[PDB]
């Protein structure tokens, strides 16, 4: 499983984080999603035969929220 | 034509995600209630593909009727 990094813009309260929170992971191959309002992004441990940093990115981004992809780690 | 949701609405941050679903969407003209808890859409959209662009946010959303 690997793990990316998503930035996210437009998340101001806790409502918000939540909302990102419990769909994505709700999403399937998402192992593990932890999202900051801090420095306002998600990072994402996932299976990758089933979900892509693209799958992802896009997931969030059709809430709502601009996403854009920062940082892929693996192995 | 001017179509009536409900959408639980907390924070001002879900209110910005409703109005870009619905920018996404295009050919809409909207105006988004805070307080009410409320959108109203003017578009020649199906209530229906408007209606589904709405729960995209991840937030329950209904369909009140119109106004118009
Ligand atoms: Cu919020
Ligand atoms: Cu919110
Ligand atoms: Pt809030
Ligand atoms: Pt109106």
């Amino acid at each position: 499983v690997n793990s990316v990094t998503i930035s996210v813009e437009g998340m101001t309260c806790n409502s918000c984080v939540w909302t990102i929170e419990q769909q994505i992971g709700k999403v399937n191959g998402v192992h593990h999603i932890k999202v900051s309002l801090e420095e306002k992004n998600a990072t994402i441990i996932y299976d990758p035969k089933l979900q892509t940093p693209k799958t992802l990115q896009e997931a969030i981004d059709d809430m709502g929220f601009d996403a854009v992809i920062h940082n892929i780690e693996g192995r | 034509p001017k179509h009536e949701f409900s959408v639980d609405m907390t924070c001002g941050g879900c209110a910005e995600a409703v109005s870009r679903v619905l920018n996404k969407l295009g050919g809409v003209k909207y105006d988004i209630d805070l307080p009410n808890k409320k959108v109203c859409i003017e578009s020649e959209h199906s209530m229906d593909t408007l209606l589904a662009t709405l729960k995209k946010t991840g937030k329950t959303v209904s369909y009140l009727g119109l106004e118009i």
